[PDB]
């Protein structure tokens, strides 16, 4: 006769016949995906469709209970995913538009080429094409021709489609309640309800901001380092004290820093470690690398994969009689179908990439009694750094000799430390302060402090200012330069990797604290550690039914983010860093430009 | 004795409506079954089998369900639960034995065995030994009901069983042979 047992009634029916209706379209999308087929790609359709009309049918029947009457604060989050008006607040035209806004945005990212000039007959992809001039030339004038090519021919067929798209999604982002559609995207880190773990939407904003104000020391020396090795490579296009050019980074937008390790190398003398040659001398296999992968998350403790894992889920590609998509992803199709499909090559890259796929299953595995709407992780952080810390920490010198894959009188030195410590470093500290940039540039625009003709204006300004890059040609207001990223042009978050970087080194800190550790951290095994999983366990098996507060407090100690663990991580390169780099200048000046 | 009939049969009866299958006259060989159907489940909460032969059964009850994996557990005397309390409630002096055994060969399609059902709401609680056949819309909120829509929703509900589902979703054939002794 009240509202919170309708609601748990209502709440129950929805329970079962989502998991029958998901499992349909999970099964159709795999079978999709393990071939190339028309009547494949019309099951998958039809699934789909029939899954989207019955989300929208019971999304509308949700709403006859009031939020503000039930005091349960497990059903209301429930209710709450329920509650909420997905683009049906606007008009019919307006939804319309919308739709087909996107679609052409898509579609026109998706289908980009650029034809050298004066050779109408010969034009390069994205992929591949430009990305092997990005990542594997040493030319000057190639790479700036590729960089300032796709810009102009994407991005301005991209801008005018940007700016109705973002009027609309605040026009429905008002219409939601919320202040703009920035907001709607910071509403996920929100926590509301129990005392002591409160998290409003403006608090991300300051925490982030302070976060970030200690990672500049390390940043800098890195950069003044980079700088300086570089210097040897282009004599004569940089700058002593200025910016590094955006064309010069190893990729199309600079995201990671990882194809100028042969440029950077400290000593090139000594090789690294690469056990491609004892896979090969022992006669080794896919089964081999999975079922090792599997001896190494038994070691701590958690439990191993079901038989059915087994038998559904290909291992290696079928050949040319069958035709699949080559991309390494764990299924979780629900009522206990969990898969991996990616073709697998005998290679240290593949030894790490099925444990961090292996890891990823773990995680969807420890959820599995939780109610369907709260299947998921706790944000949208702590997936990819759960998947991460085990392919960190299974690539140790010290596993590699017990697993007898590597030579037994192989001497460690403190040499190859710093090989490894730097490589590791251009690819994980070197991608905060973009994802950073873009994420408080969208911010800025959505809110409305930026107005329509002062975009790139701030764009390029924030970027001497942060990311110390500079643009190698000057831009006008047509340009819109951050919708050539696939994460621009299709709608997609990007504060996930900021947290997930942060939450990763965060974790395996206090692991190795809890698994007696005595060095450095980069020598850390959490191998043949049980208090090293059990620990973890407690966050794995909690999903979205408590605060990522809570979460986050019941692994490390501490209910906040906290970025001294990762400049603990570095600290001997730090050291070398700082011994090395005496006799040049840290930090850069935003006055020098290349054009001017 | 027939059980040949009540244990290799092609189809069982859903667990709402469970058929309370009756066994007599006969002699009691179910050792053919130890090896034939290998029983997984086997729980005996009453006397022990070695008993048997100083009591037998002339009125016997057999009960046979088609229910989920992760529910065995579930038919047991003083438990809680959807199946406990909505579909079969078992006694809490129950003297019987439960059996399951997974059916993925013969009772799992690739489209979909929608043919058991269970129930799923209903206003009380049951008893045990009852059975509930009714299908009359259930009642959520204050105004008179007629016909779906509104709150009001259906009383029953079917599984979906397919053969690649997990360990804990494939469907058990499970002859709770809640055989009563006292009863007989
Ligand atoms: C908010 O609602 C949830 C359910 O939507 C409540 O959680 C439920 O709490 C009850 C206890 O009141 C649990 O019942 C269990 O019953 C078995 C019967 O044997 C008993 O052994 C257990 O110890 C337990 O009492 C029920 O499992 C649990 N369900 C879930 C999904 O959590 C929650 O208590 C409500 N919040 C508050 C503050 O009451
Ligand atoms: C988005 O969700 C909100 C609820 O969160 C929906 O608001 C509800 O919309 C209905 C229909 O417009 C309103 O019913 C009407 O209310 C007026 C004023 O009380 C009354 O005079 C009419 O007879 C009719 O009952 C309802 O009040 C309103 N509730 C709230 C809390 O706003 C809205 O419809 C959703 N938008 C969609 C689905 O596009
Ligand atoms: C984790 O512990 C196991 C068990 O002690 C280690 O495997 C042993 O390695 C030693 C190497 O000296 C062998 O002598 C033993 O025979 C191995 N155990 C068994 C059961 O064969 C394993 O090396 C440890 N892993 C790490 C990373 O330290
Ligand atoms: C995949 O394709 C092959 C031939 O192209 C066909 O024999 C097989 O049944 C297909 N399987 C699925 C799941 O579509
Ligand atoms: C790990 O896998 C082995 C191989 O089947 C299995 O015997 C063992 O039970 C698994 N460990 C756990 C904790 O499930
Ligand atoms: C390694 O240890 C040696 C000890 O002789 C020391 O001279 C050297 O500075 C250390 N660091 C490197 C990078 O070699
Ligand atoms: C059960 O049925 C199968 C199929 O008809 C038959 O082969 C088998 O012998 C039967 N066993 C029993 C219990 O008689
Ligand atoms: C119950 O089983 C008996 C014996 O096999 C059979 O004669 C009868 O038709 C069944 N009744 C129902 C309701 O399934
Ligand atoms: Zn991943």
């Amino acid at each position: 006769s009240t509202i919170e047992e309708q609601a748990k009634t209502f709440l129950d029916k929805f329970n079962h016949e989502a998991e029958d209706l998901f499992y349909q379209s999970s099964l159709a999308s795999w079978n999709y995906n393990t071939n190339i087929t028309e009547e494949n790609v019309q099951n998958m359709n039809n699934a789909g469709d029939k899954w989207s009309a019955f989300l929208k049918e019971q999304s509308t029947l949700a709403q006859m209970y009031p939020l503000q009457e039930i005091q349960n604060l497990t059903v209301k989050l429930q209710l709450q995913a329920l509650q909420q008006n997905g683009s049906s607040v606007l008009s019919e035209d307006k939804s319309k538009r919308l739709n087909t806004i996107l679609n052409t945005m898509s579609t026109i990212y998706s289908t980009g080429k650029v034809c050298n000039p004066d050779n109408p007959q010969e034009c390069l992809l994205l992929e591949p094409g430009l990305n092997e001039i990005m990542a594997n030339s040493l030319d000057y004038n190639e790479r700036l021709w590729a960089w300032e090519s796709w810009r102009s021919e994407v991005g301005k067929q991209l801008r005018p489609l940007y700016e109705e798209y973002v009027v609309l999604k605040n026009e429905m982002a008002r219409a939601n309640h919320y202040e703009d559609y920035g907001d709607y995207w910071r509403g996920d880190y929100e926590v509301n309800g129990v005392d002591g773990y409160d998290y409003s939407r403006g608090q991300l904003i300051e925490d982030v901001e302070h976060t970030f104000e200690e990672i500049k020391p390390l940043y800098e020396h890195l950069h003044a380092y980079v700088r300086a090795k570089l210097m040897n490579a282009y004599p004569s296009y940089i700058s002593p004290i200025g910016c590094l050019p955006a064309h010069l980074l190893g990729d199309m937008w600079g995201r990671f820093w990882t194809n100028l390790y042969s440029l950077t190398v400290p000593f090139g003398q000594k090789p690294n470690i690469d056990v491609t040659d004892a896979m090969v001398d022992q006669a080794w296999d896919a089964q081999r690398i999975f079922k090792e992968a599997e001896k190494f998350f038994v070691s701590v403790g958690l439990p191993n994969m079901t038989q059915g894992f087994w038998e559904n889920s290909m291992l290696t590609d079928p050949g040319n009689v069958q035709k699949a998509v080559c991309h390494p992803t764990a299924w979780d199709l629900g009522k206990g179908d969990f898969r991996i499909l990616m073709c697998t090559k005998v290679t240290m890259d593949d030894f790490l990439t099925a444990h961090h796929e292996m890891g990823h299953i773990q995680y969807d595995m420890a959820y599995a009694a939780q109610p369907f709407l709260l299947r998921n992780g706790a944000n949208e952080g702590f997936h990819e750094a759960v998947g991460e810390i085990m392919s960190l920490s299974a690539a140790t010198p010290k596993h590699l000799k017990s697993i007898g894959l590597l030579s037994p009188d192989f001497q460690e030195d403190n040499e190859t430390e710093i090989n490894f410590l730097l490589k590791q470093a251009l690819t994980i500290v070197g991608t905060l302060p973009f994802t950073y940039m873009l994420e408080k540039w969208r911010w800025m625009v959505f809110k409305g402090e930026i107005p329509k003709d002062q975009w790139m204006k701030k764009w390029w300004e924030m970027k001497r200012e942060i990311v110390g890059v500079v643009e190698p040609v000057p831009h006008d207001e047509t340009y819109c330069d951050p919708a050539s990223l696939f994460h621009v042009s299709n709608d997609y978050s990007f504060i996930r990797y900021y947290t997930r970087t942060l939450y990763q080194f965060q974790f395996q800190e206090a692991l190795c604290q809890a698994a007696k550790h005595e060095g450095p951290l980069h020598k850390c095994d959490i191998s043949n550690s049980t208090e090293a999983g059990q620990k973890l366990f407690n966050m794995l098996r909690l999903g979205k039914s408590e605060p990522w507060t809570l979460a986050l407090e019941n692994v490390v100690g501490a209910k906040n983010m906290n970025v001294r663990p990762l400049l603990n991580y570095f600290e001997p390169l730090f050291t070398w860093l700082k011994d090395q780099n005496k006799n040049s200048f840290v930090g850069w000046s935003t006055d020098w430009s290349p054009y001017a | 004795c027939p059980f040949h009939e009540v244990f290799n049969a092609t189809r069982f009866a859903s667990v709402y409506a469970w058929n309370r299958t009756r066994i007599s006259n006969c002699v009691a060989d179910y050792s053919v079954l130890y090896n034939f159907a290998p029983f997984f489940a086997f729980k005996c909460y009453g006397v022990s089998p070695t008993k048997l032969n100083d009591l037998c059964f002339t009125n016997v009850y057999a009960d046979s369900f088609v229910i989920k994996g992760n529910e065995v557990s579930q038919i047991a005397p003083g438990q809680t639960g959807n199946i406990a309390d909505y579909n079969y409630k078992l006694p809490d002096d129950f003297t019987g034995c439960v059996i399951a055994w997974n059916s993925n060969k013969l009772d799992s399609k690739h489209s979909g065995n929608y043919d058991y059902w269970y129930r799923l709401f209903r206003k009380s609680k049951l008893k045990p030994f009852e059975r509930d056949i009714s299908t009359e819309i259930y009642q959520a909120g204050n105004k008179p009901c007629k016909g779906k829509g509104p709150n009001c929703y259906f009383p029953l509900q079917s599984y979906g069983f397919r053969p690649t589902y997990g360990v804990g979703h494939q469907p058990y054939r499970v002859v709770v042979l809640s055989f009563e002794l006292l009863h007989a």
